[PDB]
RNA sequence: UUCAUCUAGACAGCCGGACGGUGGCCAUGGAAGUCGGAAUCCGCUAAGGAGUGUGUAACAACUCACCGGCCGAAUGAACUA
């Protein structure tokens, strides 16, 4: 009922991201540093957990 | 009207798993479907895998076995994990078993079309001891028999 | 037949409605989900009246009536009294009753034929109940209780009574009421059986938390139960 | 668990020994708190007609005593204002005991019950013989 | 025994008779099918183990006569349906699975939840 | 500061192909290169791994590997303060 062509359209905005370890922000999946200033532009990133 | 081509796999006696899901968009039939596929796998084992394709129109039955895959070399044998490591005398019958197999194989004659069907046979004993690798590498029989 | 619904979030319906064979009363502060349960299954055969009694919403416990009449307590204002004269038909008769025991639903347990009232009721009321409702009036108590309204649901077919009730007291009641009586529970085990449900011949509405074996006992004694649309098309 | 009730005057602070209206064996109830009351420095929480309170038995059957159980006020001696206009008040305070869902253990209530208590609780209105 | 009917609560409609009921009664009780397994994203990592319930909380019946317009009109691979008079979530249709609360598997089947529906005997009364 | 790639055409990006015996085989509700174990073969080929990942109830769909051209001078890495 979800039509998984539309699910891959939706997962790019919600699932296919990355998360900074220090400040928990939501970052694009090919990013190298966090865009915020409060964590000091760190390079400790992880993939966002899948379901 | 229209023609609707579908597919089916596995099963021995009666199988009702993957097939019932594709019959959702089609008409509702349970006893009509699993009995029509039963005549296709008639005189075939329930241990073995059987691949079929069924084209139907308004509750219709179709039964055909294409035998392009390993369905052939499974058939010329006798019936926690059943090993298929058996010995069969293929080289006499696999010359004729390739003839049913090579309907389009799309290769130059049966000299290269029997060297692929034996390559699919990656389990059984075949001819003499082994019917694989270097034991079934170079053929010196048939070749210009089928073509 | 055997419908279940609930007012705002309360399972008990007999506090909030009064069902007879010729009319029906409902409280005014309801959702559309509660009123649709009555209106769909009754239709336009009997008039369904949104009303209040004495400025309250507990009209199932403040009123008492049957096919021929309806009794209202003293604190019912004349705006609410003149309203009920218009919506109900001319066959019913409404008369206000001067009581010390104001809640007429818990006091009077009645149907078309035989009425049971509270034992502490006076002679002036008993002459009026047999006048308006046209019913012979018997003063009798369920075995351990003096309130016969909340602990005895009655209809023309049969009657459900209080669960903790001795057998020989049911048999003396059954000879008096001339209907067969079953002791049981309603609404997942509530001992209050008069207020847990409403009942007449064609319909009997109970709470949503009434379980499946409880609904079988209710429809069997009241005998409301009795189909080509079902079938297999494979 | 409590529905909407118009505000009436608070007449039963903590420690009030009120009568017991039903025939569940108890004779008096000792109010120790009120469900849904507020918070203020040195303010005692108080009950009103129709509130759910926590109350203990000080006199009655020996099974009921020495434990806390919820209860519902049904009469009140402090006068309150009704919206139609009249100021009324009963003769003495009274309370029936119930489970925390609101169903009543008693079989019947002697004496009258306040009208705003009867509309707020359905099971109280079933057991009530006289409603004001 | 006798014939029974599964009437809808709050709709009062005979949804299903007997001569039905693919009841599938015994579960498996073993560690792969009698238990509920919750995996993870990678490398078959099992985070939760759940025990199956006692009684199977569905009903596995035939596609019936009143189910015909919902199954033809906008036919899909999964969904639900209702009583014909109250439009409540009564039971869903699934061409996948949904074993039982208690577990086996079934077939592509028509599950009907035992909540908000009850089972009456179509024969005479119990007469206690 | 110390290495390394590059007009003998880089990194990045674009445009093409990515097939045939294939849903191979045991395995199970269902696993088609992608829930997993050992195997790992052949044919057509310039070249395409019984498959690097994303995805699917299972497919599909797509990328990487791989094979060709398009644009045409800078580029990748480790560290010092």
């Amino acid at each position: 009922i979800i039509e998984p062509s539309l699910k891959a359209l939706a997962s790019k905005y919600n699932c296919d991201k990355s998360v900074c370890r220090k400040c928990y922000a939501r970052l694009p999946p090919r990013a190298t540093n966090c865009r915020k200033r409060k964590c000091g532009h760190t390079n400790q990133l992880r993939p966002k957990k899948k379901l | 009207x229209x023609x609707x081509x579908x597919x089916x796999x596995x099963x021995x006696x009666x199988x009702x798993x993957x097939x019932x899901x594709x019959x959702x968009x089609x008409x509702x039939x349970x006893x009509x479907x699993x009995x029509x596929x039963x005549x296709a796998t008639k005189e075939f084992k329930g241990i073995k895998v059987t691949v079929q394709l069924k084209i139907q129109n308004r509750q219709a039955a179709a039964s055909v076995v294409p035998s392009a895959s390993s369905l052939v070399i499974t058939a010329l044998k006798e019936p926690k994990n059943v090993k298929h490591s058996g010995n069969i005398q293929l080289d006499e019958i696999i010359x004729x078993x390739x003839x049913x197999x090579x309907x389009x194989x799309x290769x130059x004659x049966x000299x290269x079309x029997x060297x692929x069907x034996x390559x699919x046979x990656x389990x059984x004993x075949x001819x003499x001891x082994x019917x694989x690798x270097x034991x079934x590498x170079x053929x010196x029989x048939x070749x210009x028999x089928x073509x | 037949m055997a419908t279940r619904t609930q007012f705002e979030n309360s399972n008990e319906i007999g506090v909030f409605s009064k069902l007879t064979n010729t009319y029906c009363l409902v409280a005014v502060g309801g959702s559309e989900n509660f009123y649709s349960a009555f209106e769909a299954e009754l239709g336009d055969a009997i008039p369904i009246v949104h009303t209040t009694i004495a400025g309250t919403r507990i009209i199932g416990r403040m009123t008492a009536g049957n096919r021929r009449g309806l009794l209202v307590p003293t604190q019912t204002t004349d705006q609410e009294l003149q309203h009920l004269r218009n919506s109900l038909p001319d066959s019913v008769k409404i008369q206000r009753v001067e009581e010390r025991l104001s809640a007429l639903g818990n006091v009077i347990c009645c149907n078309d034929y035989v009425a049971l009232v509270h034992p502490d009721i006076d002679r002036e009321t008993e002459e009026l109940i047999s006048d308006v409702l046209g019913v012979e009036v018997f003063r009798q108590t369920i075995s351990g209780n003096i309130l016969v309204g909340s602990y005895c649901s009655l209809s023309n077919q049969g009657g459900l009574v209080h669960p903790q009730t001795s057998v020989q007291d049911q048999e003396e009641l059954s000879s008096l009421l001339q209907v067969p009586l079953v002791a049981g529970t309603v609404n997942r085990g509530s001992s209050v059986v008069g207020a847990g449900m409403v009942v007449n011949d064609y319909l009997a509405v109970t709470g949503l938390d009434t379980t499946a074996p409880e609904l079988s006992v209710i429809e069997s004694i009241f005998r409301l139960q009795d189909e080509s649309i079902s079938g297999n098309l494979r | 668990a409590q529905g909407t009730k118009f505000r009436i005057s608070l007449g039963l602070p903590v420690g009030a020994i009120m009568n017991c209206a039903d025939n569940s064996g108890a004779r008096n109830l000792y109010i120790i708190a009120v469900k849904g009351s507020g918070s203020r420095l040195n303010r005692l929480p108080a009950a009103s007609l129709g509130d759910m309170v926590m109350a203990t038995v000080k006199k009655g059957k020996p099974e009921l005593r020495k434990k806390v159980m919820p209860a519902i006020v049904v009469r009140q001696a402090k006068s309150w204002r009704r919206r139609d206009g009249v100021f009324l008040y009963f003769e003495d305070n009274a309370g029936v005991i119930a489970n925390p869902k609101g169903e009543m253990k008693g079989s019947a209530i002697t004496g009258p019950v306040g009208k705003e208590c009867a509309d707020l609780w359905p099971r109280v209105a079933s057991n009530s013989g006289v409603v004001v | 025994s006798k014939v029974t009917a599964v009437r809808c609560k709050k709709c009062r409609t005979k949804l299903a008779l007997s001569t039905s009921f693919i009841a599938h009664d015994p579960p498996s009780k073993e560690s792969s099918e009698g238990h509920f397994i919750k995996r993870a994203a990678n490398s078959h990592r099992i985070i939760d183990i759940q025990e199956s319930q006692a009684n199977c909380s569905h009903f596995f019946i035939e596609p019936l006569k009143w189910m015909q317009p919902e199954l033809q009109g906008k036919q899909e691979l999964e969904g639900k349906f209702s009583c014909p008079g109250c439009s409540s979530k009564v039971g869903g249709y699934n061409w996948k699975g949904s074993r039982c609360s208690c577990g086996k598997w079934v077939i592509p089947a028509i599950h009907l939840q035992t909540s908000k529906v009850d089972q009456f005997p179509l024969q005479s009364t119990a007469l206690p």
